[PDB]
């Protein structure tokens, strides 16, 4: 199982968006995040393996903590258009993901 | 490039109904989720190869058939307003667990 604390969020075209995730199965390695755009299908977007403890790709960054199995993806300059549902997935099986419940975010602009 | 033939499907309770998938670009194993605002993605079966079918996290209430790579159908004999969400099909085939989701198929089980 997987849990995402954030659930439903709104931010000012600016600030940092932090979506939290968590899991328990110590069998789990490698955790990718998917982002669903309103009315469209989910697509991957910044994944990490317990091997390291951080990963960046633009403003998108994942911070991972070993036991106390917490994980959290940070969107910088949270811009409108980044508003999607953002799903946290975890695994350890060579393609096949056990999905979390996702945290829908929306960035109010102006 | 995954394809979910019909985007809008409807059915009366207790009535067989199938959902088909197709995937240009051979990605050995496919899947079968259901979007339900409360719990995300949630998988219900999936196959490794052409002739295989394995239960998922939400098996039972459904049935899956992998007639041959490319196409993968999820069957619902005896519908139920309980299975009235969005069915998403997805493929993949490498480590990293990169799955490719189709566009989606909305199912509304009339009944009650």
């Amino acid at each position: 199982q997987v849990r995402q604390s954030p659930q439903s969020l709104t931010v000012w075209e600016g600030e940092t968006t932090i979506l939290n995730c968590s899991y328990e199965d110590s069998t789990f390695d490698y955790f990718p995040w998917y982002r669903q755009f309103p009315g469209k299908s989910p697509a991957l977007l910044i994944a990490i393996s317990l091997v390291s403890n951080k990963k960046e790709d633009g403003r998108f960054t994942i911070f991972f903590n070993k036991r106390e199995k917490k994980l959290s993806l940070h969107i910088t300059d949270s811009q409108p258009g980044d508003s999607a549902t953002y799903f946290c997935a975890a695994t350890g099986s060579f393609n096949k993901l056990t999905f979390g419940a996702g945290t829908r975010l929306a960035v109010s602009p102006y | 490039a995954v394809t979910q033939s019909p985007r809008n499907k409807v059915a009366v309770t207790g009535g067989k109904v199938t959902l088909s998938c197709n995937q240009t670009n051979n990605h050995n194993n496919m899947y079968w989720y259901r979007q339900d605002t409360g719990h995300g993605l949630r998988l219900i079966h999936y196959s490794y190869g052409a002739g295989s079918t394995e239960k998922g996290d939400i098996p039972d209430g459904y049935k899956a058939s992998r007639p041959s790579q490319e196409n993968f159908s999820l069957i619902l004999e005896l519908a139920t307003p309980s299975q009235t969400s969005v069915y998403f099909c997805a493929s993949g085939g490498q480590g990293r667990a990169e799955q490719f989701f189709g566009p989606g198929t909305r199912l509304t089980v009339l009944g009650s």
